[PDB]
């Protein structure tokens, strides 16, 4: 397939070829083109607070070693023997001055460099030049108020260009909030889904919540739960959809602090926020403090999910086409108390963790139309992503970035997809820049 | 068992092993496998509401955790070992149940088939509380769906049972440590 | 691989490269030029009599809604939905007047039109053109005396005329008797071969009966069971072989009215048949009631096959180039008693259902020949198929096709495979034309 | 169970449960369990003449079905609901053994390899036959062939055992509704 | 068993039938249930040395054998029948142990895990030796490493059992016959 | 990718790009250029030694009949009918007069001749040409002291010459000793590896004994136990390495006649070595008698390992780019008491087994070098071969071949590397040669 020519991608996002799910040549080309290029969620601070502390995470399908360095940074190298190629890290999280190979005991340091040789004076003598053996370290690793994100390309732009208008819908619970915490470790299971199913449900899929969840609405009751099997659409005004040029994008919806919790912790967490809010008001300003208290929907573009207040933090992992490895963490603010972060981040697994009940409402939607992306009369169809469309602005003074000023919509597809196509057709961050020259004008057209 | 020697057992595993070597009362071992053939039984017939009511405690903690991998000489790195899967009060068994009998659960349609076979059952009365019964068993949990999906589950089960109205045997405790670490089952949705 | 060049059946289907079992572009160029382009199985009436009665079926390896309209019509539709793909119907068979979407609540009318949105109003306002938006439709759904078939191609010739010279062996059993039924659900079963392992074998294979199924030829008692072992070869004229333009064909024993069935139904089945061949031969004449009684292993190309008198139905249904889901039910004739109806549905299934034993005679032998086509020194090794050559005719008086006047040969074979080698070098149904327009003669050299 | 409650629950499920739940008679639990331990080390070994002679009733239904695969809240849909793999009475199960035992079954040379674990057993009498015995187990059944073929399979047994020739229990009926729609095992050519 | 007549059935597996048909004596069987319980136990928690000590007499011959296919028919091939994935005296048993134990035994960081399932239990006392028990059972053994491995091993137990040191019964014989020719399992590095 | 100009192996085998352990469509290449040009090893002697005995036995993919012959000779023919290419013979070993198919009874002869159709006269009359439709036979079967080897390609060396300088090292053990038996049947186990990993640390790695193994070093107590945990290096001059024109080398570890074995083997192993080394001394000389009881390390080139010695021999059979079936022998001296040469049977299973403890120690390290091919980052990354580069010889006085005068570096690697390229990037044998011409030369520079 050509991906220069190849429309996979209608103009203004408006629908997309259900191949891109199924295809595993276009899967391959993504790894190059979507995950070799782009910023891709590593770790955060609370999970690697000391120096020597290291995770492992996938970038990808390659994997990482994520480590604090001696001087209080990140470094981040790819989990591979310089020697003959063996996995240096075969766990998920320790502390350790370096890594030891099991194949031939080549050392290496926290800092990624070749540290130590068995017998390299008897052996190589003076002649391997260790200075060159390092681990291949991943060229970009910065952070966002604690979430640490990797790119393989130096030529990305920052992290924090790169989250572009979003950013400043995070900022209040990521920033003004004092600050969040990741709990781990996360949950961790396979689903037979395209990485893209996940990522464009969160993105902006406000319209499933009352049918897909209607079981776990009702069951639960949770601040959402009017919506349960379509009884009630919300109100008028209840939030907005957004997107950005990079593809990041979220749904708001106004004042649902307590999310997809049960009704054992929606009294509690809507006293929490309610009183946050009300401190930010003279900080930050009524709207941006209400934010803070609203629930987002969100993805970091392309392949990190978010449900903020909920405290639900997501990578969709890729395996191939129609596999996905789903990690799940919890997020909580760092000044609530102690109980309150325990109890929130079960709550968190039990809602859409590994045996999350409302996690569980998605999965055939997920993996029946990531499957059907193979099947030979839906390869060449069309996926719809018009809701909306022609309603969008973008420039508002109150809300950043191609908006839609409904709670329910599409506009997080478009931006999203229309990111990916610019990425897909493109060689290097160059030609997406110029493919995204008026990437705002063609969202908001008609 | 002395840990310093068997180097690779943990000070809980260690625990329990001593609480049914000690004393064997081959009646109270047949009472449990009673118990258990019967509770799953219940949930493989999906009676999870009579499951509920003849074989839950209102007390009950229904755990299953996932742990995170670790070198096996880690000695330094403190954090969080291990995350919930379940970690479930009579209540949140109660949502879930519900969720399982909602019908505008689409996932339940065509109805699921499960198949438990429980094996390993050990069973000895606490040295305090001469009402707790500590029951130790294994599941292979069989789940079959829409044609061609087949998942299977294996796990032990550390439970503590108790007489509960009617002089009933009921869970109070049943503790899991999920032995797979990424799940290939697509959720771990199952009531283990 | 270049399919408009590359000679992978023989002039007169006389050898058939290996790889065609196990050639996995093969298999999806497959995709495109036999299965979206010929008649595939769906169901029957009996499965569906009823208005808003539906099954789903699979056309190669999408999957399809089959349903009864108010009209007494069957229309066909792709079990995705038109928004973004999910599949729709999750079931085997039922009665409903439409289908709803489980992941945002599109609702589609039994004859495939988008009937509601949720919240349209609300949301896309007068925008969404749902007349533009119903399920894809299967463009041909024809009938021959109850058995439903579909074909994506609108070029494709009538059911009748695709049937071509095989029609004639059929209508005594289909048509004359007083109908068939189908007798569900199917049995379905995943075996390690290539659909055309089992097809070719149906169609033509008759030579394969007493060695591979000696162990159940002996234990069964049925009819055929002379043949144990190669025991006994059939007399002379004890049956013949045919075969078609557009590929289907089919072995005729005569006489052999109970089929596989073991000694338990023989009695019953042999007087059944005799005593409706008596009334027949005043309407049909004496030749084609013999042939209402005579056991036919038949394939309707491309995956569908049958034992008539034994009650076979099957469907090879591709997943991949070394794997099948095969499809079992039974078929009766309308006019049995209940009670016989019943036995000999459970009969099939006994012999060639899940568990049937003679079934599991040939899965090895499958199962094999098909895994060893990807097998590196088998891929150009040459199957054959020469058995009976130069003594096929065709245009004789009374048995119509190319026909061998013997029980035992390949004839069937050369026919099918003829007509898959112009399908698979052909872009359209304009191009198999061209090249089936000495079909005959080509089967008949020599 | 209420199955008006209880919402997922057949009343065939039901109608069981109620069976073993009653009255529980421990020897009998053993009777039972040496009884299926017995059947399955003769057919795992394929010893399936010794089974015929010594574990099989001569008015025997031996039934597996496959059931279509249904919406939950499916009311007008009529027709067959389900399929039989195996609905066999003694004939029918020697011609199956027959055809195990013949030398020309192809299939069975390299010799195949099976293993059996029974679970979950539970035994009532029945309450007009006070000579008809329920026996309800599970089984996995593991079959191996041709060095790397290996077929897994998973199931509940509702049986009907009568006391027969020289006072022995044999089965008089076998229940199985398979829980897998579409076998991945090649075919289920085997006595569950 | 006339295996003349049952024509699949070796010498071998009919001499086995035989042992556990002629006398049942229930006590014995859940005797046998408890030692293979418990065993189960310690080698699922990595107690690898209190196995040795509890469980494994001092003669013991620990055999997994792994046989060649051959045709049913085969009557003039006479070379080795099978291998020996394992036949361990005690002190190569020990070998193993230490291996496990071993801080430098890369293959077991991050720790295993393991989960046994023990069925279809047979217990009898030898004819001749009145201190010598068979035993026999089949075992499923999960074993699950490093986020995403997991292979189930699956095999039927012939073992002899014998009092030992302070009067603990102890295994003196395991022999295994493994189903499967070809491994899938990336090693048999499992006590079955 | 284009075979001819891609350089997979850098000039004097000194590295490797990762991707050849991952890379499904050079697998696909390797069939053709390594599997179906060189020697591959099949059964022994002493495992058919009558007449009509058989085994089976893999050549790359494809399966053969490997048979005895009335006259002594040895024959192989692919094991799949001429017919409809069902596998012929399903067992591993057996003996017999010839084999006939499950399918429709066509019987063939040991000797690979169609000896017999069912019903030939009644079906074909004197039509079917018998003479050509034969197996289809392996071209080249030859010995090398009781090893046979097969290859596809009839323009191979023969056997002797391809061995090459290896030859001279395996003579000691392999004639001088009386020679070996091959003891069956093997292990066989799959592992999620590519075939390379296993055959290149077979043929040169001894770098990674001291640190993979420390575990089984200190546990088993054998001979070579100090190297545990990198404790010792090997003494001066403990060893040497080679390579070979065709790509077969070995590691010589001086005086390791005991191996791998445990200490309840070393003392009757030491004494048997030492006491046939001093009878040899005088037939053979004292280097040669030396290197009959001195451990090798050895790869056949492409894919069939061996430990002298120890008594390890093993054949990687290729599956897929990380699928790997492998088999295992022991291997013992003939005039061997029969009771040792079971004990060290037991042996060779019981450390490098389908339960061998020692080969568990290397499962890791070559199913996470291989399947570390496949991840994006790693595919064009190098491999590293380099130690002991410019210190190695040719044409040394005493040692033939490319041989470093050191126990442990990575010479054979670079031979092992340097054949491989030459084949991957040759149409056939001509070209291989061609590119070959200045093998040792370039292997010697710096
Ligand atoms: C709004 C509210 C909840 C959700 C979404 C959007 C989007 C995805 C999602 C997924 C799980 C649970 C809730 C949600
Ligand atoms: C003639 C008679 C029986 C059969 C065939 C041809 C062809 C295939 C087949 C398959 C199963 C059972 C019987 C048959
Ligand atoms: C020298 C000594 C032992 C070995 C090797 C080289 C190379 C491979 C290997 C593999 C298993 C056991 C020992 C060895
Ligand atoms: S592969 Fe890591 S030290 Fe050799
Ligand atoms: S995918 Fe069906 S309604 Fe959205
Ligand atoms: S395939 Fe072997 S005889 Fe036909
Ligand atoms: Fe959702
Ligand atoms: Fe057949
Ligand atoms: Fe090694």
């Amino acid at each position: 397939m050509n991906y220069n020519n190849k429309i996979l991608v209608s103009e203004s996002g408006l629908s997309q070829k259900h191949l891109i799910h199924g295809d595993e040549e276009l899967f391959q080309h993504e790894l190059k083109t979507i995950f070799a290029r782009n910023w891709l969620f590593l770790t955060h601070d609370s999970l690697i607070p000391a120096p020597g502390d290291y995770v492992t995470a996938k970038m990808g399908i390659d994997e990482v070693i994520v480590s604090r360095q001696n001087d209080g940074s990140i470094r981040a190298f790819l989990n591979v023997c310089r020697h003959r190629g063996k996995t240096l890290v075969s766990v998920e999280a320790g502390n350790a001055k370096g890594f030891v190979c099991s194949y031939h005991g080549w050392g290496f340091g926290s800092n990624g460099e070749l540290q130590s040789v068995p017998f390299e004076k008897d052996l190589y003598g003076e002649s391997l030049n260790k200075k060159c053996l390092g681990l291949k370290e991943v060229a970009r690793v910065e952070s966002f108020h604690g979430f640490i994100y990797g790119c393989f390309d130096q030529e990305a732009p920052p992290l924090m260009d790169y989250l572009g208008d979003a950013a400043w819908y995070l900022e209040p619970m990521f920033k003004h909030s004092g600050g969040l915490e990741l709990v781990g470790p996360p949950g961790k299971v396979v689903i037979k889904a395209n990485w893209k199913a996940p990522a464009e449900n969160f993105v902006g899929d406000a319209y499933h919540v009352g049918w897909t969840h209607a079981s776990s609405l009702r069951s639960g009751e949770s601040i959402f739960s009017s919506l349960a099997g379509n009884a009630a659409l919300p109100p008028e005004g209840a939030g907005l959809q957004m997107t950005s040029k990079y593809g990041s994008g979220m749904g708001v919806l106004w004042d649902g602090y307590s999310g997809v919790h049960s009704a054992d912790l929606v009294p509690e967490l809507m006293a929490f926020g309610g009183a946050k809010q009300e401190r930010l008001n003279k900080e930050i300003g009524d709207v941006r403090a209400r934010i803070y208290r609203s629930h987002l929907n969100c993805t970091v573009f392309p392949n990190n999910s978010m449900l903020t207040c909920s405290g639900v933090f997501k990578v969709w992992n890729p395996i191939d086409a129609n596999t996905t490895e789903v990690w799940t963490y919890a997020i909580v603010e760092k000044d609530m108390p102690e109980d309150l972060k325990r109890r929130l981040a079960d709550s968190v697994q039990r809602t859409v963790g590994p045996a999350g009940f409302w996690e569980s409402d998605d999965n055939d939607n997920m993996e029946t139309a990531s499957q059907n992306g193979k099947k030979y009369q839906s390869r060449d169809s069309d996926l719809l992503s018009n809701l909306g469309f022609g309603e969008d602005v973008y420039g508002d003074a109150v809300y950043p970035g191609v908006v839609g000023k409904s709670a329910i919509g599409e506009t997080s597809y478009r931006g999203f997809y229309r990111a990916y196509q610019a990425h897909v057709s493109s060689s290097n961050w160059a030609e997406f820049e110029h493919a995204s020259s008026t990437w705002h004008t063609e969202l908001t057209k008609t | 068992i002395n840990i310093q020697e068997d180097k690779l057992v943990s000070a809980h595993d260690a625990e329990e092993i001593l609480r049914f070597f000690n004393c064997h009362d081959s009646a109270l071992q047949q009472e449990a496998t009673t118990l258990l053939t019967q509770e799953a039984h219940l949930l493989d017939i999906q009676a999870y509401r009579a499951w509920l009511e003849h074989c839950v405690g209102s007390e009950v903690q229904y755990q299953v955790i996932s742990r995170e991998l670790r070198a096996a000489s880690e000695r330094r790195y403190k954090l969080n070992e291990a995350m919930n899967v379940y970690n479930e009060n009579f209540q949140q068994l109660k949502v879930r149940v519900e969720h399982q009998l909602d019908p505008q659960n689409w996932g339940n349609s065509p109805k699921l088939r499960f198949t438990r076979f429980i094996t390993n059952v050990q069973a000895a009365m606490d040295v305090n509380d001469k009402e707790l019964l500590h029951i130790r068993s294994n599941v292979i949990l069989h789940r079959a769906r829409r044609g061609n999906q087949v998942d299977v589950f294996y796990a032990a089960r550390e439970d503590k049972w108790k007489r509960g109205e009617g002089g009933v045997r009921k869970l109070v405790q049943r503790f899991v440590d999920y032995p797979e670490r990424i799940l290939q089952t697509h959720n771990l949705m199952v009531f283990l």
